[PDB]
């Protein structure tokens, strides 16, 4: 609805590795681990067809 | 409420009236 001001702004490469063109033989099995510890948000990700 | 680098997103509120007269 609204976003007044963003204290932290970050732009980078997408969190996407094989989101397009995947063959029909195998299907995506994307995983993520989101945690918030010590003031750090951590995203441990792996992709395995 | 203390946390590692507590992000202040029992909590009394008060303001300091700092003035140049103070010498302590």
């Amino acid at each position: 609805s609204s976003a007044n001001n963003c204290t932290f702004e970050y732009v980078s490469q997408p969190f996407l590795m094989d989101l397009e063109g995947k063959q029909g033989n195998f299907k995506n099995l994307r995983e993520f681990v989101f945690k918030n510890i010590d003031g750090y948000f951590k995203i441990y990700s792996k992709h395995t067809p | 409420n203390l946390k590692p680098f507590e992000r202040d997103i029992y909590f009394p509120l008060q303001s300091y009236g700092f003035q140049p007269t103070n010498g302590v």
